[PDB]
């Protein structure tokens, strides 16, 4: 009847995230960014509910202040960890 | 020289290769072009502007049969002319390029400054540059050929010449499609979509030259352990980089991303 | 998949009298008309 | 003759000591070379051959000896050297036929067998030669990616799945315990077949598989010997061939781990009945797809709500998919007779913590409570059924074949009693 003594479960860990490419360096995203791999890459994410590389975005928004999905303001609503 | 008819079941455009050692795009003629589409590859050619000139002659002195789409050059008066190709007999008016059944019949009748000059300067200067190493290629060959003999002589095996045969191998690929995707970045008008675009090709780009740098000077000697780790690495590299520009580009047709 | 093949002048011309009778099964003239029609027709 | 013409250019070598002025040494040197050899290189050719059909390591060393102290004498031994042993590797595995074509370790076996044997007449024989160790590199290669085996499976990627395959055979947690020198060596032996084959993308998806599976099932050899192994993977081809199984192997220790900080935290929450052990993967690493759509039953619902707040609290933003069809566990059975112990996948404990209330369900009813796919149910209830734990209306019929209908009652059979305790109901 009661018949549970153990459990022993296995479970994917994934980013939170809809779809997956980065949009900037067009990788996977939870593999590295284009700079970190041509050798801590974590995810940001926008007001917009658009998601990134952090070293990605950080040079897009070095250069100009759009979102590159939507030509909109950026600023930074939830960082990744 | 060669003569082959490349029988097919259908023309789509895609890369056919002879048996005679030539591969070629099917549908238009020229060499296979991969990420660009054929109509612009032809616009480019025309005003290639640094390897030939009779072009500017056949723009200037000639016209095209609408039937048979040969290059046809008038030296006469009467503007009634008929195509004296093998059968292609239409007849036509010289100047409307359109049937003459009505046309002279009863009363139907005929009768760069400054921005564009610098973009076209860069984008011509990068195709000539990549078209000047991938016609030495057989010097490069040869030359990394020789120069394994030599480091295999001096107490090092045969396989880490492999390796490095492999390495420019890739290194020949990704400079014949950076070849092509620079002229699809020229017709380009600038949005989003085409920042990160030629963002991404200047990284593999500047990844492309550190290889090639690579293997020529430090193919010195007794460093195997590291160079040959360097070297592998940076092939992989740019193979997935380049894989990744081409599946962008035919992406972006699908989606009808691309503006001109 | 791309199908194609390569061929010789020898067997494309060879081929020409390959479709005439191809096409000669069903419409059962001289061979001399099946040509002339075909050739009109852009093969 | 090889004997005798070393003797004689030892002698008029000596000669020119006793009589006649130091600078004529060369010069007979080379006049006596000329005659003696360099005057015969057929026949010496057609011995060599001869002689590799043979097994005299010893006149051949006397032939390199002659034949190198000429001018490019040793152009067509090289050559020759090369076709024999491609030639002998290629029929030493033609021996084995089809039996090597599922049997890995004579496979591999049989290749280094040949390898070593030349490799040890080129090292002695031959002083260890460039060239000639150049030949044995080239045949080896040849006879590696294409033979009577690559032949029969109709591929070229054979050859890499076979290897991939003997190297899993070797690191498993087998019944014996492997001995931590004997298994660096064979390992080491493994990377030579390896470094020979010419397709090394193959072997990393299959060695990924394998490696996947034994991590995940727990069912593994030695870490350290793990570790090993990718490490001169790594060496052999570079940070970048390497990258997914370096990080297959990290998060399963980040996964033992965290759950021990489960366990701490767990203090204060009282877990209700069950121990629980969880291991959390990454996402693009490891070849794993979605999940079969289950429905979760009510006895572990606590555990898994718990699991999953105190996850989403040490970190920012990361979503666990559950991936229940390989995931197991352990029952009681506090309703027979005998006080058994079962051990099955979580499938299994969906389907018979369902008769806690009743037993008389049919397949619809099995489907209506757990969600679970028809196929999956079918193969599911036809294991169980094998086992004496459920039995259909029948009793004698071959349940293994006859298939049910979602009109189909299912009985527990109350009376099942097996020889022993802990039974595996697994496959
Ligand atoms: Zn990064
Ligand atoms: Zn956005
Ligand atoms: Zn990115
Ligand atoms: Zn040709
Ligand atoms: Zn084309
Ligand atoms: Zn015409
Ligand atoms: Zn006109």
């Amino acid at each position: 009847r009661f018949e549970v003594k153990k459990w022993n479960a296995v479970a994917l860990w994934a980013w939170d995230i809809v779809v997956d490419n980065c949009a900037i360096c067009r990788n996977h995203i939870m593999d590295l960014c284009i700079e970190c791999q041509a050798n801590e890459c974590t995810v940001a994410w926008g007001v917009c509910n658009h998601a990134f590389h952090f070293h990605c975005i950080s040079r897009w928004l070095k250069t100009r202040q759009v979102c590159p999905l939507d030509n909109r303001e950026w600023e930074f609503q939830k960082y990744g960890h | 020289d060669c003569h082959h008819v490349v029988k097919v079941q259908y023309p789509d455009a895609k890369p056919v290769r002879c048996k005679c050692g030539r591969q070629f795009c099917f549908n238009c003629g020229e060499n296979w072009h991969d990420p660009v589409k054929c109509k612009w590859l032809k616009k480019w050619i025309k005003k290639c502007d640094d390897d030939s000139e009779t072009s500017n002659w056949i723009a200037a002195n000639t016209k095209e049969c609408p039937k048979c789409h040969v290059t046809i050059e008038k030296d006469g008066g009467c503007n009634h002319m008929v195509c004296r190709n093998q059968n292609c007999k239409a007849e036509f008016c010289w100047v409307c390029l359109g049937p003459w059944e009505p046309h002279g019949s009863a009363w139907y009748n005929c009768n760069r400054s400054r921005a564009a000059l610098q973009r076209y300067l860069f984008y011509c200067n990068r195709y000539m540059n990549h078209m000047q190493s991938l016609r030495f290629e057989h010097k490069l060959y040869a030359q990394v050929k020789q120069k394994m003999e030599e480091m295999q002589q001096h107490n090092m095996s045969w396989i880490e010449v492999q390796f490095l045969k492999k390495a420019v191998d890739v290194l020949c690929q990704c400079r014949a499609t950076l070849m092509y995707t620079y002229v699809f970045a020229f017709y380009l008008k600038k949005n989003n979509q085409s920042i990160i675009f030629e963002n991404n090709q200047a990284d593999l780009e500047n990844a492309t030259e550190v290889l090639s740098g690579y293997l020529e000077r430090d193919i010195s000697q007794d460093s195997l352990q590291d160079i040959k780790q360097k070297v592998q690495d940076k092939y992989r590299y740019c193979e997935s980089r380049r894989r990744v520009l081409l599946q962008h580009v035919h992406e972006g047709y699908e989606k009808d991303l691309w503006e001109y | 998949d791309y199908r194609y093949e390569v061929l010789t002048a020898e067997q494309i011309l060879q081929h020409m009298v390959e479709c005439i009778r191809e096409v000669n099964e069903v419409i059962q003239n001289p061979a001399t008309i099946t040509r002339i029609l075909l050739s009109h027709f852009n093969w | 003759y090889m004997k005798k013409a070393e003797a004689r250019l030892l002698e008029e070598q000596r000669r020119v000591q006793v009589y006649l002025h130091e600078s004529t040494q060369d010069e007979l040197a080379r006049k006596c070379e000329q005659v003696l050899i360099e005057k015969h290189l057929e026949i010496f050719h057609t011995e060599f051959q001869n002689l590799l059909d043979a097994d005299k390591n010893e006149d051949l060393g006397r032939m390199y000896n002659l034949v190198s102290r000429i001018q490019d004498g040793l152009g067509e031994l090289k050559k020759l050297l090369e076709t024999h042993i491609h030639n002998q590797g290629l029929a030493a595995i033609e021996k084995c036929g089809e039996a090597a074509l599922n049997d890995p370790k004579m496979y591999v076996q049989t290749v280094l067998d040949v390898h070593k044997k030349y490799n040890a007449l080129v090292m002695s024989a031959f002083n260890n030669d460039a060239g000639f160790v150049a030949a044995l590199d080239k045949a080896c290669g040849r006879f590696i990616n294409n033979n009577a085996v690559t032949k029969m499976a109709q591929s070229s990627s054979k050859s890499p799945e076979l290897l991939a395959r003997y190297c899993d055979s070797l690191l498993k947690k087998s019944s014996k315990n492997p001995e931590e020198a004997e298994l660096e060596d064979t390992l080491n032996q493994v990377m030579v077949v390896f470094k020979y084959i010419e397709d090394k993308d193959v072997f990393q998806k299959f060695y990924a598989k394998m490696l996947a599976k034994r991590l995940v099932h727990q069912n593994s050899a030695s870490d350290d010997a793990e570790a090993s192994m990718i490490s001169k993977l790594k060496q052999a081809c570079g940070f970048e061939y390497t990258s997914k199984l370096q990080r297959m192997f990290q998060d399963i220790g980040v996964s033992k781990d965290l759950n021990e900080q489960f366990k701490k935290h767990l203090t204060n929450s009282e877990p209700l009945d069950l121990d629980f052990s969880i291991q959390v993967l990454s996402s693009g690493s490891w070849p794993f797809q979605q999940s079969c759509t289950f429905a979760l039953p009510s006895e572990l619902e606590r555990s898994y709500q718990r699991f999953t707040a105190f996850y989403a609290s040490r970190h920012s933003g990361r979503k666990l998919t559950w991936l229940y069809q390989l995931s197991k566990g352990e029952l009681v059975t506090n309703c027979f007779k005998n006080r058994y112990t079962l051990q099955a996948s979580t499938f299994q404990m969906a389907i018979l913590l369902q008769y806690n209330t009743e037993d008389a369900y049919t397949v619809q009813q099995l489907t209506d409570s757990t969600q679970i796919k028809m196929d999956i149910l079918a193969q599911v209830l036809q294991i169980l059924l094998k086992s004496k734990l459920l039995v259909l209306e029948d009793e004698n019929a071959n349940v293994d074949e006859v298939e049910l209908k979602p009109d189909t009652l299912i009985k527990l059979y109350l009376g099942y009693k097996n020889k022993k305790l802990r039974v595996n109901i697994n496959v």
